[PDB]
């Protein structure tokens, strides 16, 4: 046995926000809203909203996310990765929008995987913390108590 | 392979259960008297076979002599007592309980629970005592002395020079130079009404009075939960309640119940009638052991008072906190249902429902934000105000028994006030429709309305956000009509504001307000801006005018005259804007110039030039 | 007469040492771990002074292997090592610790922290597994086997049939089948990552990834910083150290480490992080995690800081995860408020730094002025406000007497909800006249410390909404005495419109744009304090006085003694300035559709409308 | 005492709060300030309080003591005067705290002198020239004797211990009970003037507590008149009153027993330099049993309640 790292595991979230599926999409994409629930971001292109195969940092920089693919208010599918984390660990979180008319709301499924098996408690709870509870507090898109 | 045995390294082993567990001291008192108990319910045990037993001393009873002239804490009981061989193998040896090798040996289905089961308990008594001298008599032997100094040895001396005892165990404990808090009847009685305040035999306790002695019972109270809840009264729960909590005032409701199976369990649940702003104590063989579960009781009914008596509950060796084993979550379901269950039997009154709902209307309405399993369950018991009930409360169910056959829709409004939401003007749309609007006063209303959004298949609408009604072939062509010839009004009244509103539309919901604003169905409500802005621990609006009302008729006629960038139009609409933020429930930013604008037009009213 | 000696039941003292001790079943992983370490501190100390002793295996390691298709969790590790005599004499017998009796054996100042002490911590892993095969190698020795199944008796057996290993013991721990959840990935790295994390010797765990090569992963990758001075430690070390003790992604705003030594040996490493987390702080006990949920350590206003506490010498449980009567936590909770106030004096030397702070922990610091007492004046030197001279940057306390003129004897402050309505408020019209500096209170747990502290070098701390006096010569109190006798009838003609509404109507001269104005009767919840508390989703008499040089004063008071007490254009105007005062000073509005009625009556007026 | 801790391995605590004041009660007093024969003297007649810790215990065969007191003592003695012989006055001293770290000029000391003229400054350099150094040198010496007399209680003699680690380190009827009594002194936002009438209108009564019963027809409260309070349980009866300076009620819980009934003594300390009140409350005749439920009742039924209906005050 030989000196290396630990495997992979997988989450799924679903956070309810109240704000309609072409709002959300925008929060995730225009820079000028990042700025707004994350307090803090480094972009290196001068791009007015994010594109595909673009890196930017979050939090400082500690947070290494790119943006890969995404869908008109249907997908956005990032590569999260923490300063901490290895050269070969690097997780993919995907970003699914359902609009409910009926309700006014839109629940965010969330499909991340690629989570180390030793940071998978730490990115769920600050995951509500950075990005669940971020926005709904600056944006008022959802009620916290 | 040589096989040995376990050993035991005595000199250490003492010193594991003196100085390193019983994190605190006054527990030498709780597991003393529940020695005694456990003494008395073994010649009781033995009375219904053999009355000759309990003929030495037949007044059962728990006494406490403290004598600070010599710093003794004298524990005198009239149980079953020791023999000269009990106080080597029972009193003598770690970890051997007695008590435990006598429940084995009874019968099928007893009626007799008894505490010790561990064998460990009877060795802290050493916090605060130095040495003790175990003064025991049993009916087949004589009266022993059990003298020893918490070391590795023990004295066995038979009794020549003390007074003489019919049966029962007599402790002596000589208390140390810094334990002798536990001589007065201050600290007596703290720890016997925090820990054995429910033995269910008397304790009685020598106190000096100002040099008459006298005998107080401690435990004044008996438990209630060994009893059936039907032959219990009203006047026996209220003294129960004020004995687990130091409420002065008596319960509104008592929910005494019992599960029965494999996790036989008592528990009588009170609930007061003014909010306490834990409170349920859990208890183990008549015995308290701890009130700090957070997974017994939810947070948001932490309100309700009383105590919960289980059996199967694997305890530590301090008895003073639960082990993890995936059990606790079963009484908390159980104590949920139950709850539920008595919150609906007192719905069935009026005058009791009164009471709870104006008491608690915080702690119901938590639960429908938090909970979620019993979400559906707490909608039944939210009582609101609205434009049919302005003199009592209804509830949901009756909102929808009154709903004609053309809603679909729970409309309501939220506020700071009743008088606020009363004289709202996005009444005057429902009301014209026949439609019930209900009132909410409270911060907590619209956390709850914002997670619940369902009631029997009616989606929860507010009106003060915007939202649409059903109208007739008739009006849509008119209204569609009368949007366009209005367009540049509202464009007039976009650029004047600028961001101050999101867009301005023709609204036909307004009869007597000239103007309103609306949220827009996806932002914070005027009341939840105003309530997270004034948060100690811790959107965009819609210009939407009425075309009937005079006002705007005028304000539209100086439009086509080219009257768009006129001053006294931009004075005007810049007054109705902020003029509607009071009705609709929004904060006026710099409230001086609103004032300025006002002082203005009283000058002109009084002919001031 | 007959002295006997005090015996053990073995058969019964195993089951309550094992199942009713720990109240959590993964307490096992830690004291093995910290077993693994003591032996391994043997085998260093002794390597000190022997060489040869370590050259069997000169490698300091503690490898957990877990094999679940043999239901097998392994726990190797390089230490010491057990004889044939100590397999029965130590591990043999309850409450033996052959540890301790090594700590005993040599002089006092080593530097040696061994962890056992009690000796009833290896016991502990029957909880999950049934049957025990540890096996150990002693130098001095052969390699022989211990097994055992807490059944009072165990055997020891030559070892002939497992691998030959240098130094060291091998632990193997056969897990039950309701227990078997200890033979993932996942479960193992969380009681690591709780209990001995800080561990000083690697810990190695043999996982097995996917096609499917097993590999040795280090868990404890983070050293522990508090064996270290602080002057050495860096700013990168204390950047991952933060994100160690706690699962936030930022770096730390601030690092406060200091040690105390003396009486009581403790060090403590405090974090201040960048936001709110809205226990933090962990004690660690021989550099192991004993708990969290300490209350006599750290204020709950003082809670949003992050780090953990090293206090190696301290009373500890059987149960090894609580403290027995914490009269020395108020040591160090003075201590730890003591250490944190001098570093947030230190943050208050720098300028950027101290913005973060203040911005992202406003709430704490005000908190303390309200909850704690003796140390309330130190935090009141912290509060940073705006003023009428200080509306770019946040000023302090301190800054504001500095600035006082020689007449002035009092800190004159306004809250309100935001700072757009306290700036533009007529309370400052006259204290700006009197070149007074009034500050600004925006958020709502201002009033909560304000109405604590009461004093500020001397300066008594009053609220310019209420009803306060000011100081005049005497010929202005002359003449202003003849103008309020002579609108004494004009006062008595606005008390009995509004009736109940206001306590008194009296003519004040601390107005001078603002027609009238509300303020509170000195006593009772003020105009902003009765907003919040009727807005909390958890949970005072009005005074009308008028300006008598506005011009609409002056005209009502030509309408009084015309007999216009009771007409009914009066009437509806002195409404409406007593709900518009209600507005500029603060007060909550009742029934908004009256007061919007009255306006919609002005514009008509305005607009020719009959 | 016996102590059974082999080698003195495990921590054995040893309270020393009584010990701790019988030790003060000889030595701050007697201490004199110069002589009575000069025109300016001072001494110390007595202790006022002593509150805090004060324990000693070992890990490893050294006796530790984190020790933390709040000494308070009162001081008497005569300055001199321009007319006459010398006058007398009183004061007292303060100290926040005393330490087992704390070195000489660690020491604080809150001079509260009674009766503050301008004849008396020459008070405050009399007890910073003499009397402060004397105190300093027995608040040191107040840590050696502290190891030196509870020292040997634990940490059994060398001569039992066979650890050389340890050793390096070593240097009647059925009744009743009595009664006692309880003191307190809430903080109110408001004059004495409205927080006499909280406690005597009939009308403001219900507000704060919701639930009353009087049994005569009059406005306010009088004397020699009872009510019941909260539903029957409370029963009090007002028999002493002063002009919103005193308030005598004959407090009385349904739950006790006849010959028990406790005696609220209310007195208003009204300052109007803060704009506040501090309501004195002195209770006694209340049962030993029952001191501790009476009184953290009291800040839910009678302060809070009040601050709260009324508005008299912020609570967080
Ligand atoms: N007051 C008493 N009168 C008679 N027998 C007693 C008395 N106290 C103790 N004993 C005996 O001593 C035995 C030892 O009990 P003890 O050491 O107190 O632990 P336990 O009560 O059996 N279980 P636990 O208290 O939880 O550790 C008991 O089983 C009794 O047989
Ligand atoms: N991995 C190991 N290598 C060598 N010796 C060991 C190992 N594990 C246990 N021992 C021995 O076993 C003895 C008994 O220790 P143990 O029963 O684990 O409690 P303790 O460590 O002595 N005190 P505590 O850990 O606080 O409960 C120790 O004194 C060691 O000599
Ligand atoms: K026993
Ligand atoms: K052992
Ligand atoms: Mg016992
Ligand atoms: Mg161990």
């Amino acid at each position: 046995p030989q000196n290396g790292s630990g495997n992979s595991t997988s989450i799924y979230l679903e956070p309810t926000f109240n704000v309609p599926s072409s709002e959300l999409y925008e929060t995730f994409l225009d820079k000028q809203r990042i700025l707004a629930w994350t307090r803090s971001a480094q972009f290196f292109n001068s791009g007015p909203k994010l594109e595909t195969k673009e890196k930017f940092e979050l939090f400082g920089g500690n947070v290494i996310s790119e943006l890969v693919s995404c869908e008109k208010d249907k997908k956005l599918v990032f590569h999260w990765k923490l300063k901490d984390w290895s050269a070969p660990f690097n997780s993919t979180i995907e970003m699914t929008f359902h609009e409910s008319q009926e309700f006014h709301e839109t629940k965010l499924q969330v499909k991340w995987t690629g989570i180390p098996v030793g940071e998978e408690d730490r990115v769920r709870a600050n995951f509500e913390e950075y990005y669940v509870r971020s926005i709904k507090l600056t944006f008022g898109f959802g009620a916290v108590l | 392979g040589e096989t040995f045995e376990f050993q035991a390294e005595i000199t250490q082993l003492m010193s594991l259960i003196i100085n390193t567990v019983y994190s605190n001291k006054e527990i030498f008192l709780r597991e003393l008297i529940s020695n005694a108990s456990d003494a008395l319910d073994k010649i009781r045990y033995q009375a219904l076979s053999d009355p000759k037993q309990l003929e030495t001393e037949p007044d059962l009873f728990i006494r406490i002599t403290p004598k600070p002239e010599e710093k003794v804490l004298e524990i005198r009981d009239s149980g079953i007592g020791m023999t000269k061989a009990e106080l080597i193998n029972n009193l003598g040896t770690i970890a051997k309980s007695g008590t435990k090798a006598f429940m084995e040996a009874l019968s099928a289905g007893a009626d007799v629970s008894m505490i010790g089961q561990f064998g460990v308990g009877f060795y802290s008594l050493f916090l605060v005592a130095d040495r003790v001298q175990v003064i025991s008599k049993n009916n087949e032997d004589e009266q022993y002395i059990w003298e020893s100094n918490a070391g590795g040895s023990f004295t066995v001396t038979l009794d020549e020079v003390n007074e003489r005892i019919g049966r029962g165990t007599v402790l002596r404990l000589f208390l140390k130079d810094d334990q002798l808090e536990y001589l007065e009847e201050k600290r007596i009685k703290e720890v016997i009404k925090r820990h054995s305040e429910f033995v269910a035999y008397p304790i009685q306790l020598l106190v000096t009075k100002e040099e008459v002695q006298e005998l107080e019972e401690l435990n004044k109270t008996k438990p209630l939960w060994t009893r059936n809840p039907s032959d219990i009264t009203q006047e026996e729960y209220n003294a129960f309640y004020k004995s687990i909590s130091n409420d002065w005032e008596d319960p509104l409701y008592v929910k005494h119940f019992s599960v029965e199976g494999q996790l036989e369990f008592r528990a009588i649940l009170f609930i007061p009638k003014r909010a306490p702003f834990n409170n349920i104590k859990l208890y183990v063989r008549r015995v308290f052991i701890t009130d700090e579960a957070e997974d017994l009781i939810p947070e948001w009914l932490s309100f309700v008072k009383g105590v919960v008596d289980s059996e199967d509950l694997p305890l530590n060796l301090s008895r003073e906190m639960l082990q993890q084993n995936k059990i606790m979550k079963v009484i908390r379901k159980n104590i949920v249902k139950k709850l539920i269950e008595a919150f609906n039997e007192i719905a069935e009154d009026s005058e009791q429902f009164d009471k709870f709902y104006s008491a608690f209307a915080k702690n119901i309405k938590l639960g429908v934000h938090e909970d979620t399993q019993n979400r559906a369950a707490l909608a039944k018991l939210l009582r609101y105000n609205s434009t049919k009930s302005v003199d009592e409360l209804t509830s949901l169910t009756d909102y929808v028994t009154r709903m004609p056959e053309h809603q679909k829709n729970i409309y309501y409004i939220t506020g700071e006030s009743l008088k606020a939401v009363e004289k709202s003007p996005f009444l005057d749309a429902l009301k014209a429709k026949n439609f019930e609007v209900l009132f909410l006063t409270d911060p907590i209303d619209e956390y709850a309305f914002t997670q619940l959004k369902e009631f029997e298949g009616k989606t929860l609408v507010d009106i003060t956000k915007d939202f649409e009604l059903e109208e007739t072939d008739e009006e849509k062509a008119e209204r569609e009509k009368e949007i366009k010839e209005y367009e540049p009004l509202t464009k007039a009244l976009k650029d004047i504001l600028g961001d101050q509103v999101e867009k301005v539309v023709v609204s036909y919901k307004l009869l007597d307000a000239p103007a309103a604003i609306r949220t827009g169905q996806f932002g914070w409500s005027a009341n939840m801006e105003r309530i997270m802005k004034a948060q100690a621990l811790r959107s965009k609006k819609t210009f939407e005018i009425s075309p009937k009302s005079p006002i705007i008729k005028e304000l539209k006629k100086r439009v086509d005259e080219g009257g768009a960038q006129d001053k006294t139009v931009k004075d005007l609409t810049n007054l109705l804007f902020e003029t509607a933020l009071l009705t609709s429930g929004f904060s006026l930013e710099e409230p001086t110039s609103f004032a300025s604008r006002i002082n203005r037009l009283i000058s002109l009213g009084l002919n001031i030039d």
